[PDB]
């Protein structure tokens, strides 16, 4: 299929429409991130020359 | 098959076929004594950077 950029909305303009917030959701969207490589080191005659 | 190790009793059965095995690095790590049929494990011995 051809995707979805998600669902469309036009939005509810005009010079004198604002939308406040009546209420709110906390909510904890989790991040994940690398920081340590795994720590390698190579005896690199051992490698090549056994 | 010349080389350098920590011979050891091992527990991994051989089919009665198979005289040896590999590892993924195609280097030898178990083999059959060719007299007494018994399968010996081949570690590789220590080894660190000083
Ligand atoms: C704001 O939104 C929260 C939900 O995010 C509303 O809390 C719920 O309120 C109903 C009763 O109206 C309870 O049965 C639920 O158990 C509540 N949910 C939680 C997570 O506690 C809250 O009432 C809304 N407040 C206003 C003023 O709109
Ligand atoms: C060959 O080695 C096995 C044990 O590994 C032994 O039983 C056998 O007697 C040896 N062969 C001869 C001719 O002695």
């Amino acid at each position: 299929y051809t995707m979805s950029l998600g669902a469309e909305n036009s939005v509810a303009y005009s010079n004198n429409s604002i939308a406040i917030p009546t209420n709110f959701t906390i909510s904890v969207t989790t991040e994940i991130l690398p920081v340590s490589m795994t720590k390698t080191s190579v005896d690199c005659t051992m490698y090549i020359c056994g | 098959l010349t080389g350098t190790g920590v011979l050891t009793e091992s527990n991994k059965k051989f089919l009665p076929f198979q005289q040896f095995g590999r590892d993924i690095a195609d280097t030898t790590d178990a083999v059959r004594d060719p007299q007494t049929l018994e399968i010996l494990d081949i570690t590789p011995c220590s080894f660190g950077g000083v």
